């Protein structure tokens, strides 16, 4: 076989003002096989309500999908993307900085 | 190694149902169904890859379906049979890379209202003519099966207990006796011309035989006549030197 | 819709045919002709491609362009005689027939012997039937059926060995009267028909 | 649109 | 100016009687239109584009019957090379197939594809000449034989330079501003730092479409692969993509340092600064 571990990118669909609705993105990329799990976490518990594009791949034959939620972020919250994998020992935990 | 079909005829009454098998080549993944009446080309009904059955046309109604529960051998099964249903029902396994399709001999389904109608051939050999060897030195025998029903028949020429093509005719198609009568019986006349030295020899064997295609055992008949099932009807001529 | 010269082409040997099918859909990527004997089932001539098909006597194309395949049999021989199928694709994998375009090959015969002989029955006359034979391939034959009289269109006869090759007709009546050189008055005959002082 | 013939490995 | 239509398809086995996923997309460029997937409960080809909506019931019956018997065509396909490759029941395996037309500023052009992969590597895949076939291994090498034998190349070229280019035209015209936008890159720069000696510069660009970029950075006027941290372009999700490119620098050397954004939808590439 090949086995690819995902790379994860976590980020705001707009630039994140305090307090004003957003779309909060996952994007996991360049992982094979296809089995993947990717939850969108608000302080460190699991955000219900979340969509993923359809499974694609690239030139190379490595997978991506975009895992996204509305969200308003603030000040104080902490929003991360937990996505478990078969290359991970453990499922493997993001945290979004707006700041970069 | 081909496609292999059976029953090669069936005749069915009106409303009875009827079950065609097919046992393809292996190798080819795709199975396909066609059906042809007498005129117009192969109509699509069809068409398997390994046990899936990927598409059905239209024209397949209610009462036809088709099997083929492994990769293997396929049935069409008809319904409550009417005469519209009468046609070659044709198989053929294919290459899925190529197209190519590579058919058996088919399956000839005639429906009738009754059997009645059904007779098998008179079968006559006709010697040559004196007339025809002194001025040509060759000799036509004449072959003439008449009066049968349904037209589907299979007639060869066999020279001493071996069928020879050389030196035959058939007419390609048989004949309506009462070409006006919808019942109309069909006539088909064959033609082997030889040398009028091997007529003139009286140690050769001339026989002509017709291979009719009639009702099963399993098939329903108290009528006073015999029973026209599948048969060979021959006819016999021997050489002569005057 | 898969379409192709209605008309049955009827010619002599030595001739050249040629097959002309069109297909609807652009979609369709896969092209054939098929062979078809009267009384038997669809064989695989040729698989059409783009670079010209150069088989003995046959060479097909394929003009993608105005989706339009052709056959062109070059010397015409008697056992080219069956119906030629043009099939293609159709939106899927699935495989669709023309209707056919049916060919006959008459043969030439250079030494013409127009004839009417009479035949007698093996067991006892049963009937009376008469033999047409030896004549000249153009000849069309007809029929009346209005006394019970049935009559065979052209059939041609090829002993290999000799290299002799013969249409014939045949005629016959069920009725003790009969009428052997009155069978094909009905018919265009040979000018030099043979009706033989009768044995 | 889809390729209209699919093709075995 | 170019444009592409390509279906990406998606098959794992799945051990002990299960059925395969199958998981179907087509894209028109960098925009998703169609989607087949086993799992989901329609079984038919959904439009995922607004625009590909208005077809008729005749094209999505249409593409329903193909994309069920592409499905099919795949199931075998796995088993196929579980054979091939001499491979056990209980592993679950993954056969990729993409395939599609590129056409140029002239809407009239070709490139074609056809490939696929077995469980992350290469299989078989179609040259550029399109007559042609490379084959990675025997067990691709038994395919490349069935596919010259069959004459599958010359019958793929029917459809790559036919079907294929004219529905891509065809969706061009209909995706109208969708589909042939070129929405330029918002750009900007930072300065987080976590160091008194040390400096980070990250040269973002956001809201581009299509996908396709180049970030570029230039020491005094030479490019620098070295500390230049860059992530894959990203969706934002709305349609348009994201993607930025940091650079580590000494404290009080970023006066330096320049950026090069280049993007299909620009008039001139845009060199760019950090400002107090």
């Amino acid at each position: 076989m090949i086995q690819r571990t995902p790379k994860i990118q976590v980020y705001s669909r707009h630039p994140a003002e305090n307090g004003k609705s957003n779309f909060l993105n996952c994007y996991v990329s360049g992982f094979h096989p296809s089995d993947i799990e990717v939850d969108l976490l608000k302080n460190g518990e699991r955000i219900e309500k979340v969509e993923h594009s359809d499974l694609s791949f690239s030139k190379d034959w490595s997978f991506y999908l975009l895992y996204y939620t509305e969200f308003t972020p603030t000040e104080k919250d902490e929003y991360a993307c937990r996505v478990n994998h078969v290359t991970l020992s453990q499922p493997k935990i993001v945290k979004w900085d707006r700041d970069m | 190694t081909g496609v292999s079909q059976d029953p090669r005829h069936k005749i069915t009454k009106r409303g009875q149902n009827v079950t065609f098998r097919c046992d393809p080549i292996s190798e080819h993944n795709r199975l396909y169904w066609y059906r042809q009446t007498l005129g117009q080309g192969p109509e699509f009904l069809t068409y398997f890859q390994n046990e899936a059955q990927l598409e059905k046309s239209r024209l397949l109604s209610d009462r036809f379906s088709a099997e083929r529960p492994k990769g293997s051998f396929s049935t069409l099964e008809i319904q409550r049979t009417e005469q519209g249903d009468s046609a070659m029902y044709l198989c053929a396994s294919s290459s899925a890379n190529s197209g190519e399709l590579f058919f058996g001999e088919g399956s000839r389904l005639t429906v009738l209202e009754d059997l009645k109608n059904v007779f098998p051939p008179e079968v006559a050999v006709f010697e040559p003519s004196e007339a025809e060897i002194s001025h040509t030195q060759k000799a036509t025998l004449v072959c003439l099966a008449t009066g049968f029903y349904p037209d589907h028949v299979e007639l060869s020429w066999w020279v001493n207990g071996k069928e020879v093509h050389s030196g035959v005719c058939t007419d390609p198609q048989p004949l309506k006796e009462q070409p006006a009568l919808n019942d109309s019986r069909y006539a088909l006349s064959s033609r082997l011309r030889v040398s009028a030295t091997f007529w003139q020899d009286p140690r050769n064997h001339f026989r002509c035989q017709v291979q009719f295609y009639g009702l099963s055992e399993n098939d329903e008949w108290t009528q006073d006549r015999a029973k026209p099932v599948t048969q060979i009807v021959s006819a016999e001529a021997w050489g002569r030197a005057d | 819709e898969v379409e192709q010269d209605p008309g049955p082409f009827n010619v002599p040997e030595g001739a050249t045919v040629a097959f002309n099918c069109t297909y609807s859909n652009s979609a369709s990527q896969s092209f054939f002709w098929y062979r078809q004997d009267c009384r038997l089932e669809p064989k695989l001539i040729m698989s059409v491609y783009s670079s010209g098909n150069e088989d003995g006597r046959f060479t097909a194309q394929l003009n993608r362009a105005s989706q339009y395949i052709s056959l062109l049999i070059r010397d015409s021989k008697l056992s080219d005689s069956a119906t030629y199928l043009c099939v293609v694709n159709i939106n899927t994998d699935k495989l669709i027939f023309g209707t056919g375009t049916r060919l006959q090959v008459f043969p030439n015969i250079q030494n013409p012997d127009p004839a009417v002989y009479q035949l007698r029955d093996s067991k006892s006359s049963d009937k009376s039937v008469c033999l047409f034979t030896d004549f000249d391939s153009q000849t069309n034959v007809s029929q009346s059926k209005d006394s019970d009289v049935y009559i065979t269109d052209k059939c041609v006869l090829d002993m290999r060995s000799m290299d002799f090759k013969s249409n014939s007709a045949v005629a016959w009546s069920n009725k003790s009267d009969f009428a052997c050189a009155n069978a094909f008055n009905n018919s265009i005959i040979p000018e030099d028909t043979f009706f033989p002082s009768p044995e | 649109y889809l390729q209209p013939r699919t093709f075995l490995l | 100016g170019s444009h592409s239509m390509r279906y990406f398809f998606t098959s794992v086995s799945r051990p002990g009687r299960g059925e395969p996923r199958f998981i179907a997309v087509g894209y028109v460029d960098d925009t998703q239109f169609v989607r087949f997937d086993s799992d989901a409960a329609s079984q038919r080809m959904e439009p995922r584009a607004p625009w590909i909506e208005q077809e008729g019931p005749e094209y999505w019956d249409g593409e329903t019957r193909k994309v069920k018997a592409h499905s099919q065509t795949h199931r075998v396909d796995l088993g196929t090379l579980r054979g091939y490759y001499n491979q056990s029941e209980a592993g679950s395996h993954t056969v990729q197939r993409m395939y599609g037309c590129d056409v140029g500023s002239d809407w009239r052009f070709l490139r074609g594809y056809h490939q696929y992969a077995y469980d992350g590597k290469d299989y078989i895949a179609l040259k550029e000449d399109l007559r042609s076939w490379t084959a990675a291994d025997m067990a691709a090498q038994t395919t490349k034989h069935k596919w010259e034998a069959a004459h599958v190349a010359e019958q793929l070229r029917a459809y790559l330079e036919g079907t294929c280019v004219e529905w891509l035209r065809r969706y061009l015209e209909n995706g109208k501003e969708t589909l042939q936008r070129t929405d330029a890159p918002k750009t900007h720069m930072t300065h987080h730092a976590v160091s008194d000696h040390e400096a980070t510069l990250r040269c973002w660009a956001l809201s581009f479409y299509p996908a396709e970029i180049t970030l570029t950075w230039q020491r005094d006027g030479e490019d620098q692969t070295q500390d230049t941290e860059l992530v894959e372009t990203r969706p934002a999700g709305d349609g348009t993509f994201q993607k930025w490119a940091a650079v580590v620098v000494p404290s009080g050397q970023e006066q330096r340092y320049t950026c090069h954004v280049q993007h299909e939808g620009l008039p001139k590439p845009l060199t760019l600064r950090w400002e107090p």
